[PDB]
């Protein structure tokens, strides 16, 4: 449980999220403007070679709900038509060689671009859509600079915008590159006619492109927008050697008896990163961030080089790695005092064991993420970067020294890393000389379990607070149970035993 | 727009009670995990 | 709390003529009446009346009303027993239900920011009552991405009008989608409120046509309760005396209130 | 069907008929011209279809029949749905007409066709009526005696027949049951049909839009009842009517339940 | 009399076979025909119809009893065919270019259609069985048809460009259309002077009968091309004049009426 966090690590280290798809709903005031561009042929200056549309660039600042928002609009046209209208042949007959009118086949083009957020990395949309209303753009009065002779003045002109489809676009200038929103518009002529005065050209519909915008500042019209883009879940894209004193000072004043009651808990990766008063970003990427540093260490190494010491042990056999083998055959979990050194390098693998799921008690890396889970919500120096490779510290420096032991027709053979072994009876505790090539050959295939309970510490009990037969055997099995009963009797034998494993989880 | 959900409840009220008690008690002997949950609905 | 009790005990004496002393009586008659009687000693008339009932007389309140609007428009009822006398007109049926339902029930009210924030009803009782000079209220409802439908969240002209130059309104759309509105926040405070139980306290009295109002929303009740009580008039000097004289069967069917 | 059901009072049962249709249900508003005038909107019907969607009605389910006047709705109401819901405003020069229809849509009728030359006419029970449809029905009636003359009236002399109906599009005619009664009608423009009510059709139901509860169903004076599916409210504009008979449609469909006798368009079954 | 609800019955095979209810049947029912104008105008005789009854007065059918109701053509009678009656007969004349057209008037008289209505600017509509028809009455009906994909778009169609879509009548009075059933459609529709009804088909009539009165027998009552069946009330006759079919209806009008039956519904 406490060790099925691990082997959930492990389990989900192919996750080793980033992205996000957002939806974003705003308010918006578009606040365009149209520019002509007159260019006046040659002679005396009654012939005009053309009066066309050029793209309308304006920046501005507006009044959002509570926010000041900086904004930036592109108006444009397109599919319009040229007419013409000449008076003469000669220099001094005010003739227009072209000039653009708007109908009802053309279109006018709207880019829009804000600094909110909706904007900054506007790369990818979808499911877009959008409210707009309709306004009316009438012609202004521009009056042609005759050199001499009358004022002709072109006036009037009204058309109606009605909202069509929403594109995206980009754009472009000397300064700035905008990933920007395409808002196109259909035009309806309206009542109004454009008409130029002193000229025999009037009741003729359409917007005139001299002066669209009417000697106004802009031509505001408001909007909403709705759409799904892909963003960066981190919303931003657009110094161990006092940590350790930390823990040795939390290793003590933590309890026992909460403890043990707490070392039973499957504290799953909610379980375990909910307390934690995380900020915006550790609490979007903790367990990715403590996964990768996990699959980078000496545990996570030595229990995948086992792994294939086994496939290579199951396939090699023809070949088969000889390098030793004690008992019936190559296992590869007992690879290696003469007895002593063995005992130890088995149990090196016995912690694989115990992070195997094949144990039966309380699995001493189970107490070892106990401490941390009760260490890591009381410390105050814990951090995004910082818990990474502190989990990873804990998991391979609590506890160092560990003992395991099997049990077989009533006699437990126990083992240690500190090279320290001991055969006994259950019932009748009184040593006997160690079976090595027969602990092996149970070990690897029986069931093992822990000494948190271990025989040194047993057999003082047995001997000062005398002992039942069913409570031997839950403590030889480890059971929580009769540990926790014990706990609360207050036996110091056992209390002693919990607060060394406190000590030894220390960092 | 999907549902009222007084309405969803009554639609709950329309599926009472009509579980039978041994195909109920077969169907929770079986670990329903995510692709079996959310794949046949 | 629990409340235990027995049918072997005996019934009590009479509350009426203790109640009396230690209540207070507030009438509310419209402007039409003192104009009609047109005398500056009513009140201390009809008060020397009740003093032959037992109220005393500076228990008695008579508060005037120009309209029925203005009166619904923010009234302020605060006494241990109230009395409204209300005018029948078709015109203003929708106006003198909508009253009803803000006097007789006691309404459980939060504010409400339409500019900011979207709201929705959640069950049948979660209504939106607009109080103020001239409410004029526009709804769009919307899908679940923020999109109208048969309106434009931006085009106030595309909203559904439900009210126009209304003093009050009591507003129920459909209980799950999220509404936008616009209203005449200058001239109208509008509050989110959920109907608790009845308020006791209050008598309605309909002077003139059929019984009409209809407290409850949904179309099927149609309930006609205990302080919903008509009369049929042509002066009104004979209603305030039916008033005085028929004012302890109003208070049996009126019960102080519990909050 | 004659023979028998049983029951208990203990069962919890659950086994009942199960088997399918078109989807589940149907219905179909019956809203006057004046509520669209008011609203003046083209999207309004697709708007009350997606509102329905979340009190669970599919898409191909809701439907609005538009009619102009009470009379014309009045003139040959062919109902086919499922459910039929009807919003009817108030007019105190109309509380006969729309108490007329009341009777008509609400109550079911068996009629058989009536031939005012060749016979004379007569009812049975105080259920056999005589209903007259078309586009204007001046009705005039004389009752006869044992010996087959007339009664305050003359068999050669229309003129002394004592009338009826008036410019009437619908008339529903009880006259004293068990006398021989000759007849006048203007057969060019209306049908008469010799129609008896059946048990109530608990397919539609009535909204008075507008005043206080005026419809006398039942003929006789002395009942003066009120159905469950006989609904009223107060109204100063059509979206919020619309708006709370969508909040509110589950307890309409909880009053209303699909028909027992048959399936048919119109408000009465023919027999000859 | 428990109506709104199916009860199982029972019986016995000891009771013995009961009286003959003819001679009483007709004279508590009535026998409403639809012959052509053809006939009458062939005829040429004001009397025709009193004896006619006079006749049928000899097989036990009453004077008042029996009804004649004429139809200028199959299309006339095809445009809103309202059959009120106890047991209706009808006399169909055979045309090849009218072929579908009345085996479409066939497959709506003889069964009883459950119809609900239907919106096409609103809704796209599809089907569930086989049986869950659209049948379109007027004067002239101009259908087309879109049917869109999982994504609500169309298939070889545009949902704008009613150019597009496909077409299955073409100013016809009556039609019956039976689509794919599993697939969302859009119509086009003459609304104006067409009303469409989306109709399922529940059992048969029992109440009228078909005698056609010339050419071989090609009605498909049923829309699937596998049944192609010949139901009891669907007769043929050959003819040469009309005063011989009318005696013979008359002549073997028992037969006709023990192949109908009083409705159910
Ligand atoms: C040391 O720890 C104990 C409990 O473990 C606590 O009571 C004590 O206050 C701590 N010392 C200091 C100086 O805080
Ligand atoms: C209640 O009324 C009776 C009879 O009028 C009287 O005797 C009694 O005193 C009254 N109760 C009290 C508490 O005064
Ligand atoms: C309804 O079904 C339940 C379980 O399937 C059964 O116990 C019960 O007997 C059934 N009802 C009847 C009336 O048989
Ligand atoms: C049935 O027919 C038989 C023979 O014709 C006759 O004797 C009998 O009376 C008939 N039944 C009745 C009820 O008349
Ligand atoms: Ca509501
Ligand atoms: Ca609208
Ligand atoms: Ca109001
Ligand atoms: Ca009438
Ligand atoms: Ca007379
Ligand atoms: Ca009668
Ligand atoms: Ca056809
Ligand atoms: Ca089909
Ligand atoms: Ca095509």
């Amino acid at each position: 449980m406490a060790s099925l966090i691990y082997r959930q690590l492990l389990t989900n280290s192919y996750t080793v999220s980033l992205w996000k798809e957002m939806q974003y709903n705003r308010d918006i005031t578009i606040r365009f403007k149209f520019a002509s561009s007159i260019v006046k042929s040659g002679g005396l200056g009654y012939k005009w070679s053309e009066i066309s549309f050029k793209p309308a660039n304006y920046q501005y600042t507006y009044t959002r709900d509570g926010e000041e928002v900086t904004a930036h609009t592109t108006c444009s046209v397109n599919g319009m038509n040229d007419f013409n209208f000449n008076g003469g042949s000669l220099p001094t007959d005010f003739v227009i060689s072209r000039y653009e009118v708007i109908k009802e086949n053309s279109y006018v083009y709207v880019d829009y671009w804000d600094d909110s957020q909706a904007f900054r990395n506007m790369v990818y949309v979808r499911s877009l859509a959008a409210n707009l209303n309709s306004v009316i753009c009438t012609g202004g009065d521009y009056s042609f600079a005759l050199p001499v002779g009358q004022w002709p003045v072109m006036t009037g002109g009204a058309v109606s915008l009605h909202s069509a489809g929403v594109t995206l676009s980009t754009q472009f200038t000397d300064f700035v590159s905008l990933n920007s929103l395409r808002f196109r518009f259909r035009l309806t002529v309206e009542e109004p006619s454009f008409s130029i005065t002193r000229t025999r050209v009037s009741r003729l519909y359409g917007l005139p492109a001299a002066n669209p915008n009417n000697g106004k500042e802009y031509y505001e019209v408001a909007g909403r927008f709705s759409l799904i883009s892909l963003v960066p879940s981190n919303d931003d894209y657009q110094l161990l050697g006092e940590l350790r004193e930390e823990f040795n000072a939390l290793s003590q004043e933590i309890a026992m008896s909460q403890l043990i009651d707490l070392a039973l808990l499957p504290l799953d990766m909610f379980s375990m990163f909910s307390g934690i008063k995380s900020t915006i970003d550790a609490a979007k990427s903790m367990a990715t961030s403590v996964m990768k540093k996990f699959k980078k260490s000496g545990l996570a190494n030595s229990v995948s080089t086992l792994t294939d010491c086994l496939s290579d042990a199951a396939s090699s056999i023809s070949r088969g790695a000889s390098i030793r083998s004690v008992g019936s055959s190559a296992s590869c979990w007992t690879d290696v005092s003469s007895i002593s050194t063995q005992t130890s390098t088995i149990s090196r693998r016995l912690r694989l064991k115990e992070m195997a799921t094949q144990t039966e008690g309380m699995n001493f890396d189970d107490i070892s993420a106990a401490v941390l889970k009760t260490k890591i919500d009381r410390s105050t120096q814990i951090s995004p970067n910082t818990l990474p490779d502190i989990v990873t510290e804990a998991s391979e420096k609590f506890i160092p020294n560990r003992a395991y032991r099997v049990i077989n027709n009533d006699e437990v053979f126990e083992a240690g890393t500190d090279g320290r072994f001991f055969a006994y009876r259950v019932e009748t505790f009184d040593e006997i000389p160690f079976d090595v090539q027969k602990f092996a050959d149970l070990v690897t295939d029986s069931p093992v379990i822990s000494a948190i309970i271990d025989f040194k510490t047993l057999k003082n009990l047995n001997d000062n607070y005398g002992i039942s037969r069913q409570q031997a055997f839950n403590l030889l099995r480890s059971d929580p149970r009769v540990l926790r009963e014990f706990i609360n009797q207050d036996n110091p034998i056992i209390r002693n035993r919990i607060e060394q494993l406190i000590m030894q989880c220390r960092l | 727009l999907e549902r009222q959900l007084g309405e969803l409840r009554e639609e709950f009220n329309a599926l009472s009670q009509e579980i039978a008690m041994s195909q109920l008690i077969d169907l929770a002997l079986l670990p329903l995990d995510m692709f079996s949950m959310f794949s046949g609905i | 709390l629990p409340i235990t009790g027995s049918m072997d005990t005996a019934y009590a004496n009479s509350t009426q003529e203790e109640t009396f002393l230690t209540s207070t009586l507030c009438l509310y008659y419209p402007t039409e009446a003192a104009t009609e009687i047109n005398d500056n000693s009513w009140k201390d008339t009809l008060s020397q009346l009740f003093l032959t009932k037992g109220w005393p007389t500076g228990s008695v309140y008579f508060k005037e009303y120009t309209d029925i609007a203005s009166f619904s428009v923010d009234p302020q009822l605060y006494c241990d027993y109230n009395v409204v006398l209300m005018k029948y007109d078709a015109t203003l049926q929708l106006d003198m239900s909508e009253l009803a339902d803000l006097i007789l029930n006691e309404w459980l009210c939060n504010p409400m920011d339409i500019t900011l924030y979207y709201y929705q009803q959640t069950d049948e009782a979660n209504k939106w009552i607009s109080m103020g000079s001239s409410c004029t209220i526009k709804v769009c409802p919307l899908n679940t991405q923020t999109l109208g439908i048969g309106c434009l969240t931006t085009d106030t002209a595309t909203f559904e009008e439900v009210a126009t130059a209304e003093k009050l309104v009591i507003t129920d759309v459909v209980d799950g989608v999220n509404h936008k509105l616009d209203v005449t926040t200058a001239t109208c405070t509008i509050r989110n409120c959920k109907k608790l139980g009845p308020r006791e306290n209050v008598a309605v009295i309909q002077v003139g046509g059929s019984d009409v109002l209809d407290i409850t929303a949904d179309p099927t009740t149609a309930p006609q309760t205990e302080r919903m009580m008509r009369i049929n008039w042509k002066k009104w000097w004979q209603v305030f005396y039916t008033v005085v004289d028929y004012v302890n069967q109003i208070i049996q069917a009126m019960s102080k209130r519990s909050r």
